[PDB]
């Protein structure tokens, strides 16, 4: 065996060569026709079926990855050199194994894991152009012109300092174009951050595609990322060979996996739990149990993180639908709107919170910056592409970040045009945005549009408008009271599963019945409105709460009741925002 | 803290050395019935 | 730059006393030391097969370490000298160690002392043929600065060379009672003419005498030396320094 | 690190045994009327002493230059040392029974005036029986001849021609002013200061023949040498108590015109 | 002047001879069972308790002490040594290390003498760290009192983390490969900083001189989990003329990650040089960390704690010089002893103050800060920071459950203002320097002082008219007190009768209660914090009959007064910290009413 290792090259192929060929979920075989059809020499494996096969080649081939890959490459070559023995590849076929160690949690990762194949679910923050790496340098004396080349040595280049035809001193200079270079785009990753328990101090790390793999992940992309754990010095100098105790560690990628759930027992008991009749109000109630007296607001918010289904319009010609619900909350200053977003903010994942104020931290925009790469930083609203985005202070925001928000609400997408090319940055974000009355209070009688002065536009691609205000009634504060006093002396866990289960799983579709009910509802609000009237765009977000509700009931159709519910909260809304 | 130096620890003439140590203890004379 | 323990020689000395201490023994040891006491005499003789007897690692190390490890025995006899009386071992500057016994292989023959037992105890037994003039050598001179009141000390032990002038160049007189000196004679071995072959040539081999062992060898006596064979500054002479001499 | 200068220490200053020695060509591989080239010997480990000066021996070494061989092995020829047909004619001359007559005449016909000293000189080169008696002492099986009278007469052309005529043959004078001389010679090499002993052209001619002009002319240490020399084969130096003896069994033939204790030693004599 | 082979032994018999009775009286070899778990790899890190060689050797802890270094390396070898004892087991090869490891032992059996360079170092046989614990006769240590004399020692010192980096493997023994030879070479590093090595030294290629290039291998070579962190001073031990003062500590192995900044930790290890000439060489110190820990009256004092007037006479013993506003001295104590955290509840009472300067605004929060046992004072750094690569907390964090005195509150950034907004909302801090949201845990108490701006206060002009502050954030505030430069003649000529005396006596006037000493005030607050009060469901009821009436007044009023539930669980907070205040577990009718008096007052006090 290779030194101080249990390594036998023959041996560990051959084990290799038969886990292709023997396999039980055989599928090996059948891929390695598709690249033998397709041409891609590249055979992805996942590790775990190695460890299902044979853990000990499995120990053996996380323990010794550099090493024990060339083997498996030998075993799927010479495989290839056997099943369709003939054939033309530009190059012979490689492998990118994944998926072998959850040890996700990069916060907690040790030197012990040094040169040990590892994969980590996270999301890629910056990128960079693929740095040309030198490899083989030719070069050409100043005097006699000698042609004469170095081949990699060990990342720096040696000068040759001295010629090789007429030997003077040192005249032989490098040729950078004749020389020869590689691919090695560098990337920057976040751990991923919902993963971490405590969040206090979120990890990233670089990560480096070495001539392959290169520029395949754009940022934003919450992904697996499967290779080598790897650390080096670095000089205290770049003159001096003097180097730090302590090595700088990064890796070097060697597949990227774009990204059942739970058990039995959860399906089992959320399924058991939607057969409840009330389990749309018992939901909506047990949302955000601080909060008193607050039940059409929690429907709405219920029904933004269910969400409508999402919808394919490619073969309509029509665009990206808008599957994704935004409300506003708009109502008085102290009355739980902060609470109500950091609770659902802390409670459903992949999600973001921000302010209205540019002075947020996280920003609600991406633009360019140096360090000196010039190098895209994403945003909050970018960064919850398919998560909710929570925003504070909605109403106090600048005229450019309104254009952005009208633009994303618009097509569920930014784009920015950095330096001069443009990039269309997909964002199918649930907005929930929280504004307070101008002035002290909210004045009786003025329209949202007068207490808020925003765009009219921009407010009503807002599906939901929903208007909270704190009454002068002392019965309600006496209630309130008691009620927060006895707090002073069901689990999110179930909830949030729940929603993630029907995300995943339920997928509403119509019905007809849901659709005569729409259109029955939107005519009479239309003839309602015929004496600020109905509009499609009404018929839009009826249509996304009807989708929303069916979901919440897990019937996997869109039924009556769903639009029955939407109706009603669609007019209580209206009834909230109803001035005249 | 550098106050203390750690010791360095670990045609082929090391071939030739047991080219000689094998011709030294393993030669042979005599015959079998001697 | 300058020694503070050493745990070997610690040690060492240590083990010496340790067998020297012989009264729960024998007591032969210890009557010895009563006895030089008694005879005035600075020169414990001592058979090395006992000290192999008592530690054969120690008397291996004697023997294959010859400078460092009497330097201990000579302290720990000092000292052990010191606890039967202070003001007798006060008397002597220093003491001496005497060997004897079988020596195994460092028991040979001028002929046969080859560079080999250099810095290793010899036990060599021949005829003594050249015999130089008893002559003192100093070891310790001790010099006087009357203006600056200071007096200092020289050795030079196994090391223009005398000084006399301080460094601020002063004059130095010499204290002749406070410094020491010590008798020293030179003389030539030979191997015993009877079993020597004629083929060979001669191998003579110097020693070095101090001390009470200055006169006791004449010319043509059969004696057995047991000494420290060492080198010479400069290719290089070699003498051996006795440690104790024997007419067989 | 001082500068140059650097304090030696002794205590560990590992050696070994040292020893030179000086290797002369044979008196047969010499060309004929050529002087014997010395190579320097470099002896260090047991090897070293195990030889004396006067043995004739065969060395395996290292060519070096400073100009020396370092030695690695040592024979000695501590006994013994020819074409069939060489020996059929020798067998063939004996077989004449005019040998002596032929021997006697045939030697040296380019000189003049020789008549029976010619039959002695072969005798001498033919040389006794080196007995071994039954006590096991020894006794000179060589043979040696005095020539007195006239230096006119060209007995050094006889003593040149019987010298090259003698397997080894060695010529020299009483006065000859070798170091050693004769025989042996003892003495501190002043570039080195240490004690060189040196053979002399009798233990060199060791086996063989010595000329030796003007044999009244002897040094004095040398007349004292050729005493025991003649009447035992052997050189003695003597270190104090030890005395190492030299092997010169030799044949001696001596010139001279005019010490008498050595003339009754001699086994013959003629006048010219 | 001592073997360390005879040292070995007794701490080998020690190691393997040392037990106690562990729970249920279970005679157990404490640190035998721990090598046994450590011969299992079962153990990596093995604390050692200095008190047990106590138990049977003092004079061994104080030589054990008089050179930490020296005795760390000779347990570590010994147990070393009694490893293949106390194995009975081969568990599995964790990680490669442990099979390189086998297979150098393997290859080393392989071969007699043997050269001292031919061997491995004795760093390399390891994966056990091993560390000691400060004896409890050792007293903690101030940093102060840690100079160049207690050098090469072990010690004890207790303090704040200003800053801790991020875990990185530093090497522990560099690992070679000859170019031609293929033998391996070693390196152990001691010093921050290192040359690799180019030609190897085996025998081999030392006999061939074949120019056998050593190339580096982090496989072979081994590392060690390491961070950097700076302690500092506790608020205690600095004098109120001096300063804190910085330790930087080298935590390494398992004790990596133990600690956050703001942390209130006590560390002991060794305190030794650093090497990053006039008549000596001159060298940074630092303090190797071994262990880490991250920490939390007579009779009459209890019939003065029982008197009715105890709290105000705590009181009137906040600033005694400052004449008036005694009012808000009661105030200030009610944020000192802070709220309870009952399950949580917001226990911390941040109390802004705004009025004309010149009205002992400053010297409050300078006296809130000499008496407040941990504090922090600002102006407006306070938020934390990624330097260029470590976490650098700011004052905010700092305070820890003290309090922030931050002067000049309404000349602060706006930044800094919506960070303290989270502090007063989440009591955390989240900061980005690279776009990394680090959330670090603030709780603590902020106590704001700002000046209207445009000179003194107009009651003309509305709140937040002459102050440039956001009102939401105002309302976040427990308590909001304005101070008005009302020129009233007797009054301001009673202030001025104050002065005079202070300057003919440096000395307030004669109080009816004198002020009491700081420390006595600090070990009341301390048996305050002791008690967390409970609000009985009785009292609610008359809780929020007087929070409606107070909400009523507010609909009356013109201008809103902020009133809402932020205000009555604030009216909670002050209640059961008033319970505190009385060493009862209850809060009482009396408490609830008064923290409505001192929330009418302020509310007055907007007048
Ligand atoms: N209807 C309600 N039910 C329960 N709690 C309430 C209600 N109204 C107000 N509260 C409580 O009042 C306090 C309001 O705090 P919070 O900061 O969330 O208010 P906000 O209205 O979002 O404020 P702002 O608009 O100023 O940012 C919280 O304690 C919240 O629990
Ligand atoms: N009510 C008071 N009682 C006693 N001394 C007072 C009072 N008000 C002000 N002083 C004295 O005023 C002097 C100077 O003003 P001071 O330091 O109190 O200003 P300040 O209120 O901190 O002002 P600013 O916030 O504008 O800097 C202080 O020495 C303090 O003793
Ligand atoms: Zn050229
Ligand atoms: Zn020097
Ligand atoms: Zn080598």
């Amino acid at each position: 065996v290779i030194w101080g290792t249990d390594v036998n090259v023959a041996a560990c192929k051959e084990n290799f060569q038969r886990f292709l060929q023997r396999f039980i979920d055989p599928l090996y075989m059948q891929r390695l026709g598709e690249i033998n059809v397709i041409g891609e020499p590249f055979l992805n494996v996942n590790c775990e079926h190695i460890k299902s096969f044979d853990k000990n080649l499995y120990r053996q081939l996380i323990s010794y990855p550099q090493e024990v890959i060339p083997t498996f490459d030998m075993a799927v070559n010479e495989i290839f050199f056997d099943r369709y023995p003939d054939s033309i590849l530009e190059h012979q076929i490689q492998v990118r194994p994944f998926n072998a160690l959850k040890t996700k949690n990069m916060r907690n990762l040790n030197p012990e894991d040094i040169d040990q194949l590892i994969t980590i679910s996270g999301m890629v923050i910056r990128t960079s152009q693929l740095i040309p790496e030198m490899q083989e340098a030719f070069f050409q004396c100043q005097v006699c012109a000698h042609t004469t080349r170095v081949e990699m040595d060990r990342g720096r280049i040696a000068e040759p300092s001295v010629c090789g035809r007429c030997h003077t001193t040192h005249s032989m200079a490098l040729i950078h174009n004749r020389s020869l270079f590689s691919d090695k785009q560098m990337i920057k990753l976040q751990e991923s951050p919902e993963d971490m328990p405590a969040g206090q101090t979120p990890h990233t790390v670089i990560l480096f595609a070495h001539n392959d793999l290169v520029d395949k992940v754009q940022p934003g992309d919450r992904v697996n990322v499967t290779g080598i754990y790897r650390a080096v010095p670095i000089r205290v100098n770049p003159r001096v060979s003097n180097v730090k105790s302590v090595y700088k560690t990064h890796i070097d990628v060697i597949h990227y996996r774009k990204t059942k759930l739970f058990s039995e027992k959860r399906v089992e008991l959320l399924k058991e739990l939607s057969r409840k009749p009330d389990i749309y109000e018992r939901l909506a109630s047990a949302l955000a149990p601080s909060i008193y007296e607050h039940e059409d607001i929690k429907k709405g918010i219920l029904l933004q993180l269910f969400g409508g289904t999402r919808k394919d319009f490619s073969h309509t010609g029509r665009g990206k639908f808008r599957a994704e619900i935004n409300i506003l909350l708009c109502g008085d200053p102290g009355t739980s709107k902060s609470q109500l977003l950091q609770y659902v903010y802390n409670l459903v994942p992949r999600g973001q919170y921000t302010s209205g104020k540019g002075s947020s931290a996280v920003g609600l925009t991406a633009y360019v910056m140096k360090d000196r790469q010039l190098v895209l930083q994403t945003g909050a609203l970018v960064l919850s592409d398919n998560g909710i985005c929570c925003i504070d202070e909605f109403d106090k925001m600048n005229e450019s970040t309104r254009s952005v928000l009208h633009e994303v609400m618009e097509q569920q997408t930014l784009s920015i045009a950095k330096a001069g090319i443009i990039c269309q940055l997909n964002a199918r974000t649930s907005v929930l945005a929280a504004a307070n009355p101008i002035e002290s209070q909210w004045n009786p009688k003025k329209t949202t549009i007068e207490n808020i002065q925003l765009p009219h536009t921009l407010l009503s691609r807002f599906d939901l408008i929903f208007l909270m205000l704190d009454p002068q009634d002392e019965a309600y504060d006496r209630r309130l009271a008691h009620h927060l006093v006895a707090l002073y002396y069901l689990d999110m866990a179930v909830l949030k599963d729940y929603i993630a289960y029907a995300h995943s799983t339920i997928m509403p579709r119509l019905s007809e019945e849901a659709s005569q009910a729409l259109i029955e509802a939107y005519v009479d609000m239309r003839k309602i409105g015929s004496s600020v009237s109905a509009y499609p765009r009404q018929l839009e977000s009826l249509i996304r709460l009807a989708e929303a509700h069916a979901k919440v009931r897990l019937s996997n159709k869109v039924e009556a009741i769903d639009v029955e519910e939407a109706k009603r909260l669609h007019r209580e809304a209206l009834k909230q925002s109803a001035t005249d | 803290s550098g106050f203390d130096d750690p010791g360095i620890f670990y045609a082929r003439k090391s071939q030739l050395q047991r080219r000689f140590k094998e011709f030294l203890r393993q030669y042979r004379v005599g015959t079998d019935r001697t | 730059t300058v020694v503070l323990d050493d745990v070997e020689l610690r040690e060492a000395q240590r083990d010496y006393l340790d067998f020297l201490d012989d009264e729960e023994d024998q007591g032969i040891y210890q009557s010895k030391v009563r006895e030089l006491i008694s005879d005035n005499q600075y020169r414990l003789i001592v058979n090395v097969n006992d000290l192999r007897r008592k530690n054969e690692k120690r008397a291996n190390r004697l023997l294959n370490n010859a400078f460092e490890e009497l330097v201990a025995f000579q302290r720990a006899l000092k000292d052990f000298v010191a606890s039967i009386d202070a003001t007798y071992a006060k008397q002597y500057e220093e003491f001496y160690v005497g060997l004897e016994g079988s020596f195994g292989s460092k028991h040979v023959s001028p002929r046969t002392l080859t560079s080999c037992f250099l810095s290793c105890v010899v036990c060599v037994e021949g005829i003594v043929t050249k015999c130089s003039l008893v002559r003192p050598k100093v070891v310790r001179s001790v010099h006087y600065c009357p203006a600056t009141k200071k007096t200092i000390e020289r050795r030079y032990s196994d090391l223009s060379v005398y000084p006399t002038k301080d460094e601020e160049n002063n004059p130095l007189e010499t204290e002749y009672g406070l410094s020491v000196y010590k008798d020293h004679q030179t003389i030539t071995i030979q191997e015993m003419p009877e079993k020597a072959p004629a083929g060979q040539l001669p191998r003579s081999v110097d020693v070095i005498l101090d001390d009470d062992l200055v006169d006791k060898a004449k010319p043509g006596d059969r004696v057995q030396v047991v000494g420290t064979y060492r080198c010479l500054p400069g290719t290089f002479r070699t003498v051996l320094i006795a440690c104790n001499v024997k007419q067989m | 690190c001082p500068l140059d200068p650097y304090f030696i220490m002794p205590d560990k200053c590992k050696c070994v045994d040292f020893q030179t020695l000086k290797l002369q060509e044979l008196p047969d591989a010499v060309p004929h009327g050529e002087m014997p080239r010395h190579m320097q010997l470099y002896c260090d480990r047991y090897l070293c002493d195990k030889v004396v000066p006067g043995n004739r021996v065969t060395i395996m070494g290292i060519y070096s230059i400073k100009s020396y061989i370092r030695v690695l092995g040592i024979q000695v020829d501590t006994d013994g040392s020819v074409s069939p047909q060489e020996e059929e004619e020798f067998r063939r001359l004996a077989a004449l029974p005019n040998v002596y007559e032929v021997i006697s005449k045939s030697i040296a016909p380019s000189i003049f005036g020789g008549t029976d000293m010619k039959k002695a000189i072969a005798c001498l080169l033919f040389g006794g029986s080196r007995k071994r008696l039954p006590d096991g002492l020894t006794r000179r099986g060589d043979i040696n001849l005095l020539m007195l009278g006239d230096p006119g007469t060209a007995k050094s052309q006889l003593l040149k021609f019987v010298e090259k005529c003698s397997p080894i043959g060695v010529y020299t004078s009483g006065k000859g002013s070798s170091a050693a001389g004769l025989t042996a010679s003892v003495m501190r090499d002043p570039s080195s200061r240490n004690f060189i002993m040196e053979g002399g052209a009798m233990v060199l001619a060791d086996g063989g023949v010595v000329c030796i002009d003007e044999f009244d002319k002897m040094r004095e240490d040398d007349r004292v040498a050729i005493h025991e020399a003649m009447e035992q084969q052997t050189i003695s130096i003597a270190k104090a108590g030890i005395t190492t003896t030299l092997n010169s069994r030799c044949s001696v033939l001596a010139a001279a015109n005019s010490m008498p204790t050595i003339l009754s030693r001699f086994d013959m004599i003629f006048i010219v | 002047l001592k073997d360390y082979a005879l040292e070995k032994e007794k701490v080998k018999k020690f190691l393997q001879e040392f037990y106690q009775d562990d729970e249920l009286g279970k005679k157990q070899f404490k640190y035998g069972n721990q090598l046994v778990r450590l011969a299992h790899r079962e153990q990596v890190a093995l604390y050692v308790d200095l008190d047990d060689v106590a138990e049977d050797d003092p004079e061994l802890v104080d030589s054990i002490c008089e050179n930490a270094r020296r005795y760390a390396k000779l347990f570590a070898d010994a147990v070393q040594e009694l490893l293949p004892q106390y194995k009975e087991r081969e568990v599995v090869n964790k990680d490669v290390l442990d099979v390189y490891i086998e297979h150098r032992l393997m290859m080393e059996q392989r071969s007699m003498v043997r050269s001292p360079q031919n061997q491995y170092p004795a760093e390399l046989m390891r994966r056990f760290e091993l560390y000691f614990q400060g004896p409890s006769s050792n007293k903690p240590r101030v940093i102060r009192e840690v100079r160049a004399d207690s050098v090469g020692k072990l010690v004890t010192v207790r303090g704040i983390v200003t800053r801790v980096s991020e875990v990185k493997p530093k090497m522990v023994v560099a690992t070679y490969t000859c170019d031609q030879c293929g033998a391996e070479t070693y390196q152990p590093i001691q010093s921050p900083t290192f040359m690799p090595l180019i030609m190897c030294p085996s025998q081999e290629c030392q006999t061939n001189r074949s120019g056998g290039r050593l190339y580096l291998q982090t496989r072979g070579s081994r590392f060690i989990k390491f961070q950097e962190m700076k302690m500092q001073e506790h608020s205690d031990q600095v004098p109120v003329g001096n300063i804190p003062r910085s330790i930087t500590v080298l935590v390494e192995g398992e004790n990596t990650r133990i600690a956050q900044p703001g942390d209130h930790v006590s560390v002991t290890g060794i305190f030794l040089p650093i090497l990053r000439v006039v008549q000596g060489l001159l060298s940074e110190t630092y303090l190797e960390a071994h262990r880490i820990v991250k920490m939390n009256l007579t009779r009459e004092e209890l019939r003065q704690i029982a008197e009715e007037d105890f709290y105000e006479k705590l009181a009137a013993s906040i600033a005694p010089e400052i004449y008036g506003h005694e009012d808000v001295k009661k105030a200030l104590l009610l944020l000192l002893v802070g709220g309870v955290d009952q399950s949580k509840i917001r226990g911390n009472i941040n109390i802004c103050l705004m009025g004309d300067p010149g009205v002992a605004k400053s010297q409050l929060l300078s006296y809130i800060d000499r008496l407040a046992p941990r504090s922090q004072y600002t102006t407006g750094g306070l938020t934390a920071a990624v330097l260029r690569l470590t976490l650098e907390g700011g004052a905010l964090v700092l305070a820890d459950q003290g309090v922030c005195c931050i002067d000049e509150f309404d000349k602060m950034a706006e930044a800094d203002r919506t960070a303290i907004h989270e502090v007063m909302e989440q009591q955390t801090i989240s900061i980005a320097k690279a776009g990394i949201l680090t959330t670090l845990n603030a709780r603590c108490s902020i106590l704001a002082a700002a000046n209207p701006a445009y000179g003194r206060y107009n009651p003309r002009r509305s709140l937040e008219q002459n102050i440039q502050l956001p009102a939401a954030l105002l309302s976040r505030f427990d308590l909001l007190w304005l101070i008005q430069d009302r020129p009233d003649r007797d009054n301001d000529l009673r202030l001025a009768q104050h002065i005079t005396y202070v300057h003919q006596h440096s000395r307030q006037p004669p109080s009816q209660f004198e002020p009491l000493d700081m420390k006595l005030m600090r070990r009341y607050i301390a048996m305050c914090r002791e008690k967390q009060p409970m609000v009985p469901e009785s009292l609610a009821d008359y809780i929020t009959a007087a929070y409606v009436e107070m909400r009523r007044e507010a609909w009356a009023s013109k201008d809103a007064t902020y009133t809402s539930a932020r205000t009555l669980l604030a009216i909670l907070r002050l209640s059961t910290a008033l319970a505190r205040l009385r060493m009862v577990d209850v809060v009482e009718k009396e408490d609830v009413n008064e923290a409505i008096r001192l929330m009418e007052m302020s509310k007055d006090s907007l007048l």
